[PDB]
């Protein structure tokens, strides 16, 4: 088999904020 | 031989913990315990969430 | 070159020696030490009577940091509604007096 | 279910009315931009003596992250103390002091 | 139980209260120190304090432990605090005003109604002592007992800013207070404050008296002196911040005059009307404590 | 009142006696710690609550 | 240069104000020990790499 190369980089994922209904405090 | 006692497993009690929950609340943090411990805990953690 | 250049040869030379030219990455991208008394980013203290350095004070990348945020989206969707009331004659307002 | 004065003016002796109880603990805060209530929610019904004799927790929640809402209530140490068998098979709280 | 000691509980390592500086332990008096005032065109004259009504909430039995302790400091000081005023505590803390009540204070400042031996708590007559005025925290909310909650904020600046020579004249000019400050300072000393066993404090208070008392005001005159800093904050109609030389300080204006603002800052913990009240007749009592 | 008697009554004749039910072994290792020291070796499969 | 320019300008609008994403709690014991002491309760289930 031949010997090979290959690259990478880290992904994005800045999603805007997720709008929940639920609240964890009274 | 006379059928005196009831053998039974897993006994159910006479007092059992009764729960009303407000379902608008909820951690947005969500706990991730070891599969063990949800085995003997789980039945708690979610009765009292 | 190799400015932009933070690891080097991810692989043993032998099982347990560094291969030569190998690069560790530098401390810095690691410290993720404090925010400032007014909130500047900053290093964690070298020894333990100096104070940390400022981040941006250097010229260091450091890729581990404290960041501020909401818990939770600031658009909960309560917008502000008010009551206008108009005045009741036009002729009788108080353009006056500034 | 709601009550009527009148029905609690006149219902017969030795009946056995059921009655509702808000426990308002778990209302969330309203919002900054609500309307003002220009009105009064009112109430005539009230209990004589404690109600809540069956409850062992009450706010499963946090006040802020940490602090514990007022009214809130934490299972009786009694609940989990499982102690001991006797010396004749009676069940036994753990002791209290070491003596 | 806890015998009280002579100076009171204050006296003891347990109970002493402490405010984290940008972070570090000190002495409430020495971030006191760090305060200062510009004073205004304005003036706060101190009106005599109406006496505190001799009715106390009935005595009435609940269920549960009441945690008086952190319903009071959550009252106060704590960021929104709810039901502040909600009756059924202080019914409990009436029950401990009683001769020979079985109800007892543990030192975690939850009341036990049940004599629970391997808790400590305070000396039954010390809390009766306590009780017999704070449990008028429990008439906050009813019409003909609520505290003035205007006029009683300038005896707070002359508590807080107030000179040596302003709080023998008793009028003192309405002061703007600042400090160099870290970010979010008011909310953690708020936060600092919160944590306080203040039981202590207050049970020493009332049980204390002549000169055990006295010296007891003058050892913790600071202490009181950062509740109603953070009261004060509280009920300051603006706080800002300003910078200089590279240094925030943090302005609060003004100091001994209550806005009566309600709605919630980032700058610092806010008083619903609710709080307002309860606030208004926490410093009626104690206020009446102190001048004494 | 008479949930009561049926209550004690339905007590009074419990002749039910407990024969041990399916039972779980965990390794120490695979339980966190503060669940660990509660536990006492074996522990039927149905906990219940607590 | 231009790309400088339009970095520093990009950089300059950044408007950007971060809401906390999803996020996991682990216990410790599912952690290796050495992981376990750099993490601090919670986590964005999106790590990025360090």
């Amino acid at each position: 088999k031949i010997a090979t190369a290959s690259s990478a980089r880290q992904a994005d994922v800045e999603k805007p904020a997720d709008v929940t209904f639920t609240i964890e405090n009274v | 031989l006379s059928d005196d006692f009831k053998q039974i497993s897993d006994p159910k009690g006479y007092l059992t913990y009764s729960v009303k929950y407000e379902d608008q609340f909820t951690k947005k943090d969500k706990l991730r315990a070891s599969e063990a411990d949800d085995r003997i805990v789980g039945p708690t953690v979610n009765l009292f969430k | 070159i190799s400015v932009a250049r933070s690891m080097r040869a991810i692989v043993n030379h032998n099982e347990v020696d560094r291969p030569r030219g190998a690069v560790a990455p530098s401390s810095y991208e690691m410290d993720t030490g404090t925010l400032s008394r007014n909130g500047d980013l900053l290093y964690s203290p070298v020894a333990n009577g100096q104070v940390g350095i400022p981040k941006l004070e250097v010229d260091h990348i450091s890729f581990s940091n404290v960041v501020s945020m909401m818990t939770a989206n600031i658009r909960t969707g309560d917008d502000m509604a008010v009551e206008r009331v108009n005045p009741d004659d036009v002729r009788a307002i108080n353009i006056r007096n500034a | 279910q709601h009550v009527d004065a009148e029905s609690i003016m006149t219902a017969p002796k030795g009946k056995l009315f059921h009655l509702q109880f808000m426990d308002g603990l778990l209302r969330p805060e309203p919002s900054a931009f609500d309307p003002p209530a220009s009105g009064e929610d009112m109430r005539l019904i009230y209990p004589l003596q404690p109600i809540s004799v069956a409850r062992s927790m009450r706010a499963i929640v946090n006040h802020n992250e940490v602090d514990r809402p007022r009214g809130a209530v934490a299972p009786s140490s009694y609940e989990m103390d499982t102690g001991t068998l006797s010396r004749n098979g009676d069940l036994l709280y753990s002791p209290v002091a070491n003596g | 139980m806890l015998q009280q000691p002579t100076g009171g509980y204050t006296t003891l390592e347990q109970f002493a209260f402490t405010i984290r500086n940008d972070g570090t332990n000190a002495t409430p008096t020495q971030f006191l120190q760090l305060l200062s005032y510009e004073a205004t065109e304005n003036e706060l004259v101190k009106k005599t304090i109406p006496t505190p009504e001799t009715h106390l909430p009935s005595a009435r039995n609940v269920p549960g432990n009441v945690y008086i302790e952190d319903a009071i400091t959550q009252a106060l000081f704590g960021i929104s605090a709810q039901n502040v005023n909600a009756h059924g505590y202080f019914s409990r803390l009436s029950a401990l005003a009683l001769p020979n009540t079985s109800a007892r204070l543990g030192l975690d400042g939850v009341i036990y109604n049940s004599e629970t031996i391997n808790i400590p708590f305070y000396d039954p007559a010390a809390v009766a002592n306590f009780a017999a005025t704070y449990a008028k925290l429990g008439n906050a909310s009813t019409p003909r007992y609520r505290a003035d909650m205007i006029d009683i904020y300038a005896h707070v600046g002359l508590e807080l800013a107030g000179t040596d020579a302003e709080r023998a004249a008793g009028v003192m000019p309405v002061k703007r207070a600042k400090f160099d400050s870290w970010e979010g300072s008011l909310i953690s000393l708020s936060r600092d404050v919160v944590n306080w066993k203040i039981l202590a404090f207050l049970i020493d208070l009332c049980s204390l008296e002549g000169e055990a008392l006295r010296a007891f005001k003058t050892r913790n005159r600071d202490v009181f002196r950062m509740m109603l800093f953070i009261m004060s904050t509280a009920v300051a109609a603006n706080v800002v911040n300003r910078k200089v030389t590279k240094r925030v300080d943090r302005v609060l204006e003004y100091i001994g005059v209550n806005s009566m603002r309600t709605a919630g800052r980032t700058a610092t913990i806010t008083y619903d009307l609710s709080r307002h009240e309860f606030a208004a007749k926490f410093l009626q009592l104690t206020f009446t404590r102190w001048n004494a | 009142v008479s949930g009561l008697l049926m209550v004690l009554f339905k007590v009074m004749t419990d002749n039910r006696l407990v024969i041990v039910g399916e039972t779980t072994t965990p390794m120490s290792n695979t339980l966190s710690t503060v669940v660990n020291n509660v536990l006492r070796t074996t522990y039927h499969n149905n906990v219940g609550v607590n």
